[PDB]
Parts: C-alpha cells; structure tokens; sequence
C-alpha cells in the first residue's frame, strides 16, 4: 500500500517555475506507476503527468507538453513535477497518485488507487 | 473505457509448486475482448510471455511451455497459472487486455502484480 504526500505549492509569478514533490510510503514503489493531476476551482480533476515504474517512461497532457517534466527518484521512493512558464489557467490543486498501471491508462484517475491530499499552486497575473 | 481490472498486489507461491496469479474482471457491453497478453518485468522494459488472440493462446517461450496457463472458461477471467515455480519465476508480472468498443476503436489496460517464490 501507498501514502502520498505532496510538497512544493505556493505562490509564483505567470511565466514562473516550480517543482512539486511527492513523498510515497510503503515498499511496493516499483508496482505503480505515478500521476499528477490537479483541479482548477469549479473544474473537474484533469490529467498533468505520469511516468512508469522504471523512472524514465513519461506521459503528458496537451496542455503541458514542451512546459513541464515528470521525474521519478526509485530510491526515494518520490515522484516530483517541473513546471515552466506558467500561467494563470495552471492555477489548482495538483494531486500525486499512485496506481499499478503499466504502460495504459496512466491518463485516467480510475486507474490510481493512491491519492494525497493535493497542493495549492497560485499564479498571479 | 472500460472493465476494471481486479488483481492482487503480491502473489505467493511455492518453489516447485504452482502458483495462479489473478486477474479477473467483469464483461461490459460495449467492450469486446480481442487480446490478452501477460508480460514479465526485464530490466526497464516488460516482455511479453503469453499472448491470446484469434488464434488462441501463444506462449512466447519455451521456458514456459507447459508451465503457462491462462483461465479461459468463465468470462473475464484471464488470471495466469504458472506450473511448477522456478527461482527465476520471483518477478513483476503484468496482466494486459485489450477491448474492441463499437467504434472500432480499442481500449487497453494493465495491471502489475509481484511473484513472490518461497522455499
């Protein structure tokens, strides 16, 4: 089993950057591929990034392609998020999960088991 | 998409003996099974061991000739039994099924379960 914890939100400037964490308990890391989502207010969660169990397998959404990077300490048992050139609309939420996907699938929340609690990213105008 | 996919996260099973490792979901309409594959865990990648498809099963090895069976009586479960557990068997396996929807189109899955081999 696996318990995530996020880190990294605050306060940043539009065109800014920022990298999120995400610490996972448990022993079983190398059975789950790991996501980021995030929820925007009076928005459905929407897919950010994921990336396979072997730490170097990656997956994006549209909307952050050429922007952002996902990367994946195994040891550490962490995940983390590089953001780049934000802005506004990157305003929400971001949650870490976990799911024992393989290659599919890592783009839908129904296929993590394992979600933190989430954390804020502001970006002012 | 689609059926969910109900598997352990570990299985257990004994050097020598056999060991079946789940993986079972229920049919939905609208998703027509056209694939089943399990692959192993080889460094940074997964490999395909044992394929079904129109033609019936494939086991993609000799290896596992005869020691690979996949459930193929009730509906939805494709749970992969392993005769007669080797040392080597102790791996990251992985349950893959590919549905057809009305469109033509194809929606695939996976889940990843450890092996375990005692004694």
């Amino acid at each position: 089993q696996v318990q995530l914890v996020e880190s990294g939100g605050g306060l940043v400037q539009a065109g800014g950057s920022l990298r999120l964490s995400c610490a996972a308990s448990g022993r079983t890391f190398s059975s789950y591929g790991m996501g980021w989502f995030r929820q925007a207010p009076g928005k459905e969660r929407e897919f950010v990034a994921a990336i396979r169990w072997n730490g170097g397998s990656t997956y994006y959404a549209d909307s952050v392609k050429g922007r952002f990077t996902i990367s994946r300490d195994n040891a550490k048992n962490t995940v983390y998020l590089q953001m780049n050139s934000l802005k506004p609309e990157d305003t929400a939420v971001y949650y870490c999960a976990a799911g024992r996907w393989d290659k599919y699938g890592s783009s839908f929340q129904d296929e993590y088991d394992y979600w933190g609690q989430g954390t804020q990213v502001t970006v002012s105008s | 998409g689609h059926p969910t996919l109900k598997t352990p996260e570990s299985v257990t099973g004994t050097w020598k003996g056999d060991v079946k490792i789940q993986c079972i979901y229920d049919p939905l309409r609208g998703y027509r099974q056209v694939l089943v594959k399990w692959l192993v865990r080889h460094g940074s990648d997964s490999v395909t061991i044992f394929l079904r498809d129109s033609t019936g099963d494939h086991i993609q090895q000799a290896k596992y000739r005869g020691r690979l069976k996949v459930s193929h009586k009730v509906p939805g479960d494709v749970s992969l039994q392993i005769n007669t557990l080797q040392m080597d068997d102790r791996n990251h396996y992985t349950c893959e099924v590919t549905w057809q929807t009305p469109d033509g189109n194809q929606v695939i899955r996976d889940k990843i379960i450890e092996l375990r081999v005692r004694k």
